[PDB]
């Protein structure tokens, strides 16, 4: 049904991309909504901590608010996969960036943020080195953020989902890992290198007139030598952020992309199991 | 050991007057002096307090709300967060006395983040507008750090608007806009017919109209096809939530539209698409009115101008243009005071400026021989001059780079240009100082 | 559009580790150098600047335990409430780093006043053994303004007692006298064997032994008469409510005693009545052991010495002679960085003390003439010999009172006593200045 | 039954008077302890704020923890009459320190902090007067605080009832009328001068060695002007006065001898009913 919450992308479920954002706080998405691009860019604030959904049945995940919001927004349903993969027979091989890139031909590569067709590139006279099936590096093959595995058809409205969250401890022990939990419950959603996470900067510059991000405090001791005149902004949380630098974090991100490995369903009993 | 006989009605009257102590000091109304609630007046008093040292520095809203009640406020850092919060964002305020920065809201949504992420300083607004605050009138109640009231030049209640609820006495104005404000409390100054200031709502591009002493605030719309129509603002009171889920989304789920989201960095919007059920006339003035109705984009609000005097006692108003006269006068007090207290600091600096003039004047050429005394000597023999007494400890802890050609001159010339700002001060009243300070808001 | 491969471990080893460092960053385990835990060095610290304008001012607790927000405490205002009330008062502290006005307890009631009640302040303990704390390392953190640990003279750890629970750890330290401690640390210092120091617990009349190395408290009792008895003292560990409720009241309930309370301003004291069903042994020593036994005044109480040493570290002694060994080493740096720094700063000022004397010498004799010239002249004039070369700006910014007999003379032997300063630091080591100053501890 | 916060003075129930403290909260009776006469100065701390007991059912009065603990302390049975007036019908008048005092030949008279028989008083040869029955004011009578009304048993323990509450906000809307509105229930305490209220001062001065009390801040601002190096405490709470103002405060009280008018019946409704 409608959710109230749910500042919208125009193209929902028109079979195009999509960043829906999870951002805590309904006050962070005042920035969202003035910094949308109106197409693809819907949020869903999330206030608090998500129960662990580690230790419950399905049938009453949707008996919480929030968490049956967001499976009304995304779309997905529970216990069933949220894409059809569709069957293949073909790999290839190409260099791209000075990194080798296993893709198949009917995946999707991603150039300067844009996903193409395999069979389009292909067409582009642009060096593709074919190989056997039997040799192809499964895990570089699925460690890879610029192949998509095979979307055929989908059901899932919201092609992508951006979590972004605080960075203090309100951040850490926080609706992050919750959240990532939940997510769990769609192998092929990580794999498929679709939940992401954005990257707040922790410190920001002021030089000169534009400023500079330091994803991480070591960043910041390594680099300030280089910095004239700096002046230091400790963003300990997202309301802490001017309009502005939410337009650029938002316009042009910096994706935590996780994935999930083999050894996932042992932390999440280790963590908050 | 004593033993008095206070009886029991004493002891009931103390319950009272104390109690009802402790509302007056937490009455709602704000003062009509500077608009100040008094939650909102230890904020301010607050943030000065912190930006002693750098004007530019923002301070965190939780370390601003966590020292009002050093000051002598009571209700907890609660109320002073959420004061700080509607005070540093500007589509809640004409004339933001407070400059944050965070996420201090919008108009689409009004929340602000958390108090320990958003910084909060005050603005160059403040100190624009809030002058003479050094004069302000000093607290019945010695607990109270922040003055009884501050002094701003122009009606600050009248500037950002302000809404509050008391027992048994309610207040509710509406937000006039800067320059108009400005321009009355001039046309007060000179005595001339004061206008009706016009109210303008800090981040609306919608339309507002006076009708029957009550003002109509109607919201914009534009119809981009037969079906479809392009709202381009909405009333004030109405935040993207709050608008959707009391009109759009149950007369959605009532099935005569189909809207969507249009809300941009350019303040609120929403196209609309008109299905089959929902019945359009016509008539273009027939149309528009159900338009306006059923959708909301028209609303009435009045005015019920309650303030606090100078003299601390609740007070109301028919109108507008009597607050402004009154606040006129209330404020030409305190500009003479400024003026009187001016007289006499320029009048001591001139003194002691003209001493330490001449006492290189008697240096340099034969007069003054410092060169091998003792000093209590010196003091002495220096202080037997009547023009010299008044200022002696000034006039010898005094440094050595003094006694060259240029600071020489440099020390005569600011004794004459402190004689002019004196005889300029004794050559001014209160109408031309306060409207050459009513020359500076912007 | 930078996509990273952060993966599923990386982001949860930086969910943990991150509330690792958070629980490190406040721990109970106490600090070995100052005996500080984080709250309480917050405290201190808050204490400290709020004290920087006057010394003896009380401040209420509320304010110092709000302020700790600001230096970098993330646990809030209630546990630096409860640090600066514990940290206070003197039943609880043989050495109170806190002093303290209102209600803070005693040992017959330990619950302080309502924080908005009470007042406290640097006392002249701290001030008389903390010092060197400009010197005291920076903390890693830059958000933390407090210096990792503040510099005692003598190990305060071992002075107040310090007792917490960790997540894996437990430290226990009982209080040790001051006079015991500097004693200690003195023989330390010279190299020779330390005694070990004898505990003295604060405000406390009774008897304290160790046996086996475990410490007994013993009270102390009186027999008044056959069946009447005067609890003149109890261990340290008992107040009144709990004393009684865990000892009289199940004891009269079961009808032995009838006790009455005769606790004044000296400490304890209970007067306690025997019944007939009670029995009492005829034998001293064995009526002796059956009463410390039934009444409680026996109590044994082991030391568990984990502190973190001058690295962060958490390191656990046996016994507090190898604290005081460790703790005297550590403090050594600090003394030979005092002995450093102070010998530059000294060197400085005999160099500016000298370039005074000498602009005030050719001054008034013949050489320098400041009467008529320009300020850059007369900069580039002084400042073209050697010896004024960098002290231009200070040494043109001497006073006109310099320049008479009586104080160039005292210019002269301030000069002169900053060259014997100079020579006193230059000719002294780590154990002559450290005896020095632990000589003013009382 | 035993009451564990009973630090009880040795003379209760003996037939001599007492001055049991009700002072709010277990931390400012710590004073109390080291203070007390150990004779006759029985204490009760309470922390928080008594339920209203004007039309409160008696029922759960003894179900309410502090309220029965009062009554077991105080050794008061509600509902039953606290005293028993012996009958007289003897007056007397004569003067105390230039005021006129009309006692009863059974009334007992305080002199100098001590009481003392009114047919004692008549063999030490100060003169008395007698007057008729129908010429006795009534109400001066009643409002003479250095005079008691004919006792000749008592079922209390403790003589008197001095209550030690806060001078702030924490006392003004708490414990102060609510515990008279509790003691109301035997209206003889407070004709009789039982019921007491001990002035904590609101401001105290610190002249030389010894200091000034102030009770309100009127007396402040009037004596201000002969305070030669005066310095302000503001004393907004009972655990703000160090141990020995205290002990001044306990040792040489002032009361506030609450009395009811014939109003008492309202003013207990206008407020807190």
């Amino acid at each position: 049904a409608k959710v109230h919450k749910h500042i919208k992308a125009n193209l929902c479920g028109k079979d195009a991309d999509t960043t829906l954002f999870l951002t805590e706080g309904d006050s962070a998405i005042g920035y969202l909504i003035d910094v949308r691009d109106k197409e693809l860019h819907g949020g869903y604030p999330l206030r608090g901590k998500v129960l662990n959904s580690w230790g419950m049945s399905y049938a009453d995940m949707l008996k919480n608010k929030e968490l049956f919001d967001i499976c009304a927004i995304t779309g997905l349903v529970l216990g069933e996969k949220a894409f059809e993969e569709k069957e293949d027979g073909e790999w290839f091989t190409f260099e791209l960036n000075g990194d080798t890139i296993i893709v198949n031909e009917n995946d999707e590569v991603q150039i300067n943020g844009k996903w193409i067709t395999v069979g389009e590139l292909r067409k582009n006279l642009m060096k593709f080195v074919k190989i056997d099936s039997s040799s192809v590096d499964m895990k570089k093959y699925k460690l890879q953020n610029n192949v998509r595995r095979s979307i055929k058809s989908s059901s899932m409205n919201y092609a992508n989902v951006a979590i972004m969250t605080d960075a203090d401890h309100d951040g850490l022990g926080s609706i992050y890992p919750s959240l990532l939990g939940f997510f769990s419950n769609w192998p092929e959603l990580f794999e498929q290198g679709r939940i992401r996470f954005v990257k707040t900067p922790v410190i920001i510059a002021q030089v000169g007139k534009k400023q500079e991000w330091f994803y991480t405090v070591a960043e910041y001791e390594s680099a300030k030598d280089a910095l004239p005149k700096h002046s230091i902004r400790y963003i300990k949380g997202l309301g802490s952020l001017e309009k502005s630098e939410y337009r650029e974090m938002i316009q042009n991100p910096v994706y935590d992309v996780v994935k999930l490995p083999e050894n996932w369903k042992e932390l999440f009993e280790m963590l908050m199991g | 050991m004593q033993l008095n006989n206070r009886d029991l009605k004493s002891i009931i009257d103390n319950e009272a007057l104390a109690y009802a102590m402790y509302t007056v000091e937490n009455r709602a109304i704000p003062n009509m002096i500077d608009g100040f609630k008094p939650v909102q007046r230890f904020v301010i008093a607050r943030a000065l307090d912190l930006a002693r040292g750098n004007k530019d520095k923002f301070h965190k809203l939780a370390s601003i709300a966590g020292g009002v009640a050093d000051l002598g406020y009571h209700h907890g850092e609660n109320s002073a967060q959420d004061a700080g919060a509607l005070m540093a964002n500007t589509w809640n305020n004409n004339f933001p006395l407070l400059d944050g920065q965070g996420n201090f809201g919008s108009r689409t949504v009004q929340k602000a983040a958390a108090s320990r992420y958003i910084f909060a300083r005050v603005s160059k607004n403040f100190y624009n507008v809030y002058k003479d605050t050094e004069y302000a009138p000093v607290h019945q109640d010695k607990e109270h750090i922040p003055p009884a009231f501050y002094l701003p030049i122009i009606p600050t209640v009248l500037l950002n608007g302000v809404s509050g609820i008391a027992t048994g006495y309610a207040t509710y104005i509406l937000p006039h806009s800067v320059s108009s404000v400005k321009k009355a409390v001039l046309q007060a100054l000179q005595g001339k017919k004061v206008t009706k200031p016009k109210v303008e709502f800090p981040e609306f591009r919608g339309e507002v109209v006076e009708i029957d002493g009550q003002y109509e605030i109607r919201g914009t719309y534009k119809f981009t096809s037969r079906t479809q129509m392009h709202i381009t603002e909405i009333p004030y009171k109405y935040d993207r939530e709050t608008y959707v889920s009391k009109i759009l989304d149950p007369l959605e789920n009532k099935g005569f539209i189909t809207w969507d989201d249009a809300c941009g960095e350019h303040g609120f919007g929403f196209k609309v698409k008109f299905r089959k059920e929902y019945s359009l006339s016509d008539n273009e003035e027939e149309r528009h009115a159900k338009i306006m109705k059923d959708f909301g984009l028209i609303e009435r609000r009045s005015q019920n101008i309650t303030v606090i005097n100078e003299k601390g006692k609740l007070q109301v108003y028919d109108n507008v243009v009597d607050l402004i006269k009154d606040f006129v006068e209330v404020r030409k007090t305190y500009v003479q005071k400024r003026i009187d207290n001016k007289i006499k600091e320029t009048e001591s600096a001139f003194r002691l400026a003209f001493a330490k003039a001449h006492f290189i004047k008697k240096v340099i050429s034969g007069e003054i021989v410092v060169q091998g005394k003792t000093r209590k000597e010196l003091t002495e023999e220096l202080s037997k001059i009547d023009m010299y007494s008044s200022y002696v400890d000034k006039l010898v802890g005094m440094n050595i780079f003094h006694m060259t050609s240029d600071e020489a001159k440099k020390l005569a010339e600011e004794a004459k240009a402190k004689k002019e700002e004196n005889e300029y001060w004794k050559t001014t009243d209160v109408v031309t100082e306060y409207t050459k300070d009513l020359e500076e808001i912007k």
